């Protein structure tokens, strides 16, 4: 009927809900788990593949695979499983009664969104759908019309400046650097202390450590000198078997990769230089407004002390006269979903859906012209 | 990806 | 250290030691310490007439006359309060700390005592900053003889402050490297979006030095800074004064570190040539294995 | 014999040689590479930086930077190394034994050529030098005395009308739109297929792809429809690791940006309108002579079928009674240098150099009085 | 010149010698024996700890303990005993007069090398030492400065790619899977035939059976179907007490675990896929040079027909135009040591020591500054 | 460039 | 090791 579904099915965590709400109804990690041991106990609830929280709980005897990586969908069967579990189990609502509004990172292979449309119209049989750039929605959520937004999800980072509603499509920048790579770097640097997490089941433990102890340093060299001459920066985390580990210097060497990709052997610049360059790509007269309306977004920007570091870096790069204001909302994990909800609930948006008849008339490729 | 990077 | 600092270490050390000895309640001992600084400045920390309870810090400068002009002691008085006393015979400025009337927080007065030369300079320099802030054109423009053969011509206008350094180095190697270090000084304004207009000249002196006695010649270089009201406001004039004050000494310092820099590259290339020579020594057929010390192996 | 050196020193490709020849002696990309890792093997080639073809060969472990950007030198510590490698490694000749003939695009910061003169005199101590405009040398190489040159240099495009040897410095036009911008545009539009090129070593591969497969379309919409309706316009290229990519529609979308800067988010007009406007800037009584003597140049005008597109566009723009003749020699890639080897070899030119003592007298600002 | 002891001392077997030779002077298993029965015959002389070959010969009444497990020193007293036996009994040289070049696997805990330095400086008083990475030495021994070393020791496997000397530290792949895991797996699978080796003295018998009979099958399923349909692969080995056992299918089932650790209940990929991943993590411009310079080492790569298997497996994962060369020299087992003697005999290596004086003033924290 | 465009 | 694996 109405209240189209909003499914921010980005990398790392799928967040689905109804339009007109202020919070996603069901958020869960988008992983597919398959058992890697033979079953011996018959009639004990043996299923072939777990998805979401079911896989997270029983991850001891499962191999976990993310169907998304860096923003592109690599295994479409697992993605179909994820969408099915989202619709029927985590929401208990048929897909052929509501439109759906997915999301996509900018500068993405067109085959991705084409297959998204084909799946949404031929497997789940939705009456309509739409695809939006996650940055534009995150800007919707903040209730602004001007500003640059630097989203950073599980596997993709991207900056999209928008002035007075006109997004500059030539200044949109992308950088494949996000949670996934930080969790790999942490798994690597933890071996320095002596902790070895190798299997995909322990990657979740390392991710829980990263999203509980890590923090962005306001001055990397000074924090490194401090953590090397004291023990006031060490924190102890307890593995789920009783073992307790203590991480010190590592806590801020993991997120620092965001500002120095040279750690990961990447040539690209940090996220601060990425945002500054994205701003400088735009016309002169607007470079002021963006300076005062930098809007962080994505889970990877939930590190304590990232707003201050970004502000310091930018105000050290930008001219001294201009003002720098980092609009880091209290919550920004669901900001993309909040913006998607606000967009779907708009009354002027009902003329922009991709209708079933339109897909049956023009095939999947219509998504290239109906959606921006 | 197909060329460059994995995806 | 890249940028030279403005606070003197000997003054701070000596005064902090005296203040720690006085605050603990120990009896005061004698003190007579004479030393120097950049630009031919001469410091003398002593006691007035063997009075071991008072410490007098005197300084002799090179801009002797420009500091005696009326209004050139506003900053010195404002910062030093009752510590400013009559100059000691032979010196130009003199502070006098009574070891029995020292106020609490002895760190601030020592931090302001180590910057005595910087404050004497900024006192004779903020005159033109004010002449420009108050919106008056054609205010007094002078030549601070901050050294003995080099000059700093300061001029204040309705909308700017022009500072022209007439500078020359003593040694021939320093002159030859300074020509480069001053030619390449306009390429610095590409490092910041807000840097004062810098002009370099050694063919002929600027048109500001044609009515004045600033040092001119065919071996002198002229470096003109044009400080605008965004570098001389009441909030960013401290950094501007520090930089205009230590500019010449900073250039000299880095000219003298350029040689210790080049020496490393020369050692590298010397080793690279030794490696080309090594192709002439015929490789031995059998070498005797020795020890860390160099003695025979003593075993297989 | 002793003859002046001619150093093109473009924005993307440095070409140097001796005056009086018909081909540049040394041609190499004007890049500087520095390693971004730490050697571990003792005595194996530990040196600060590679320059020229050596950097291209070892581009896997280096970060490549171009000294000249948009026809402007933005890193002098690297331009000096470029000229040093040209003198002592490529030509292998002493710099203070021959006059030099440098080139510069028109409408350029005076500081650029002033620093060029200062470097050529203070550092390398050349007995004489000269900085001529590139389009004038291109016209000299063409072998005529009237016409409009359109030097679509790799780093910069510019048009300079000339009549009877009288350059018109009020009709010169410059457009910062050339090979490097097309390379970046190809990198941006290749992601649609799924190929991701981010690092500089990959930008070199993208340039090698552009320089080989791209071509300009005689009619854009027709070619787009043809490429969409039939898979008969796709080409295959093998990256230097065994991977094979197939590019179709992209082939003629990269060079099409030259005629439609709107793709790159620029307000400017295509090179056809630039040339037409530069012609209409001249007085009427000579325009015909320009219409029949339009000359191309630069490595960015080597795309197949660019003469036809340019002729069609100009014929559509210009009146229907003027004969348009796009003079496009098959050797245009070196014309800017060829004319140099002519100009430095003339006998009526040996009194137009900038002698060393003239500089010693009048400072580096003498380039504005001597060089036009 | 100075004579510097080279002590590989990897897991499994300690191989020590002098720098400048072509083979280690003394190679003995790194085990420590302890008597587990009462002494009743007094007057014959007794010892409370046997080390090396003596502990091997008397293994019938000892509890063999390895001081190193998975490349990490886990019992430092037995490690000191091993080093003392190496210095004063095998080489018979005073350790306080010669430098020492020890080896460590990559991605080990820093406390390992720290305590190693502390032991070598405070117990034996060596005048200088150096801790090198094993694969780098292995590449030295092969006489080339480019390639990916695949070192599979007795307790750890790891690959390191190096190009022109610049090792890429962000693509070093480690994998805790080596000869000891294969020996335990062989002990497990030997039960199904009917033989039971369960004590630590018989693990040596199983290791001898493995390194004398086991081999790698080129096509696993074909070899399984063959040896399961005919008795033409069975081999008979004589235990040290006259019993003879016959092993068939097991012969190639033990080493096959290297190519699919799902047998050991591990999730990580095989060694071939590990090497291929390590290669694919490097930049695109060097992969072609790595494919043709794959180097094997360690005594676990001495299985008959493992080079052909690795070639056949990598060729299936690499593009059909890359040439895959598996450079497996017949002296692969000692390669890590041979590269060491090459390194410690170089002239510039005297400037890379950790002088005893430098340690006396900085403690064990100097190894992280002087040795990568 | 210094103002406008990068170079 | 200390966490993960034995060593
Ligand atoms: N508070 C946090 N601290 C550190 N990392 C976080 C935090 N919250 C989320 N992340 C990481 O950032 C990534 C992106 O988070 P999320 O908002 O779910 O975007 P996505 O849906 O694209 O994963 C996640 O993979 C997560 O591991
Ligand atoms: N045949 C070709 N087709 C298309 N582009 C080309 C061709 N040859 C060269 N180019 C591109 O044009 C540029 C060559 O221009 P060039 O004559 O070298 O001028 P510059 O000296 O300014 O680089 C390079 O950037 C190259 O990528
Ligand atoms: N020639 C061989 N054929 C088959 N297996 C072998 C051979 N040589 C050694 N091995 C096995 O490889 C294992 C580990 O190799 P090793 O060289 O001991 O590692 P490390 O170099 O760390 O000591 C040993 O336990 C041994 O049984
Ligand atoms: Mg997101
Ligand atoms: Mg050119
Ligand atoms: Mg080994």
């Amino acid at each position: 009927d109405i209240a189209a579904l909003v499914v921010d099915n980005g990398s790392g965590m799928c967040k689905a809900g109804f339009a007109g709400d202020d919070a996603p109804r069901a958020v869960f990690p988008s992983i597919v788990g398959r058992p890697r041991h033979q079953g011996v106990m018959v009639g004990m609830g043996q299923k072939d593949s777990y998805v979401g929280d079911e896989a997270q709980s029983k991850r001891g005897i499962l191999t976990l695979k993310y169907p998304i990586e860096h923003g592109i969908v690599t295994n479409w069967d697992d993605m179909e499983k994820i969408w099915h579990h989202t619709f029927y189990n985590e929401l208990r609502v048929a897909p052929e009664e509501h439109p759906v509004l997915l999301t996509e990172a900018p500068l993405n292979p067109k085959a991705n969104r084409e297959k998204m449309t084909q799946i949404m119209f031929e497997t789940f049989n939705t009456p309509a759908m739409y695809v939006a750039i996650q940055a534009v929605l995150s800007l919707y959520a903040s209730g602004r019309t001007t500003g640059i937004v630097m989203d950073s999800g599980d596997g993709v980072t991207h900056t999209v400046p928008i002035y007075e509603g006109y997004a500059l499509p030539h200044a949109i920048l992308r950088l494949d650097l996000a949670g996934r790579d930080l969790t790999d770097y942490l798994m690597k640097i933890l071996t320095e202390r002596g902790y070895s997490f190798t299997t995909t089941a322990e990657r979740e433990i390392v991710r829980d450590i990263k999203e509980k102890l890590c923090y962005v340093a306001l001055d990397f060299e000074q924090e490194m000198a401090t953590a090397a001459s004291s023990s006031s920066l060490e924190k102890s985390y307890e593995l789920p078997d009783g073992q307790v580990i203590t991480i010190g210097n590592e806590r801020f060497r993991c997120p620092e990769a965001l500002f120095q990709p040279s750690f990961l052997g990447m040539e690209s610049c940090g996220i601060h230089e990425t945002t500054f360059n994205s701003i400088m790509k735009c016309d002169v007269d607007i470079r002021k407004d963006l300076y005062a309306n930098t809007v962080l977004s994505g889970g990877t920007t939930m590190y304590p002390g990232i707003a201050d570091r970004m502000q310091k870096e930018i105000t050290a790069l930008a001219p001294s006269t201009m003002k720098i204001k980092i609009i880091a909302p209290p919550e920004r994990k669901y900001s993309v979903w909040i913006g998607g909800s606000i967009l779907a609930s708009l009354s002027t948006f009902q003329q922009m859906w991709i209708s079933k008849q339109e897909y049956d008339e023009s095939g999947p490729s219509i998504v290239h012209r109906k959606c921006f | 990806w197909x060329a460059x990077c994995p995806a | 250290m890249i940028l030279l600092e403005v606070n003197n270490r000997i003054i701070e050390e000596t005064l902090a030691l005296k203040f720690e000895n006085a605050a603990a309640g120990n009896k005061p001992e004698a003190v007579e310490v004479t030393f120097a600084d950049f630009d031919g400045v001469l410091y003398h920390i002593s006691n007035p007439n063997g009075d071991k309870t008072k410490v007098m810090v005197s300084i002799s400068l090179k801009f002797y006359k420009e500091l005696q002009a009326h209004g050139a002691d506003e900053l010195l008085k404002r910062v030093y309060g009752s510590f400013l006393v009559n100059p000691e015979s032979g010196y130009n400025v003199s502070l006098l700390y009574d070891l029995e009337n020292l106020p609490a927080s002895k760190d601030s007065i020592v931090h302001q005592a180590g910057m005595l030369k910087r404050n004497c300079f900024a006192s004779v320099f903020e005159k033109y900053f004010q002449f420009q802030e108050e919106g008056k054109e054609g205010e007094n423009r002078a030549v601070i003889h901050y050294r003995d053969d080099e000059t700093m011509y300061v001029e204040s206008k309705k909308d700017r402050v022009t500072v022209v350094f007439s500078t020359v180095f003593k040694d021939d190697d320093d002159v030859v490297i300074g020509k480069v270090f001053m030619q390449e000084f306009k390429e610095g304004r590409r490092a910041s979006h807000t840097a004062p207009q810098v002009l370099f000249s050694h063919r002929e002196p600027p048109l500001e030095l044609k009515d004045t006695d600033a040092a001119v010649g065919d071996n002198i270089g002229y470096i003109t800074f044009v400080l605008f009201p965004r570098h001389t406001n009441a909030s960013a004039r401290d950094n501007t004064i520090n930089l205009i004050h230590t500019f010449r000494d900073y250039l000299h310092y880095h000219i003298k570190c350029s040689k210790a820099y080049i020496h490393t590259r020369m050692r590298a290339k010397t080793s690279d040539f030794l490696k080309v020579l090594n192709r002439a020594r015929p490789d031995a057929e059998k070498k005797e294995m020795k020890t860390i010390t160099g003695k025979t192996f003593s075993s297989r």
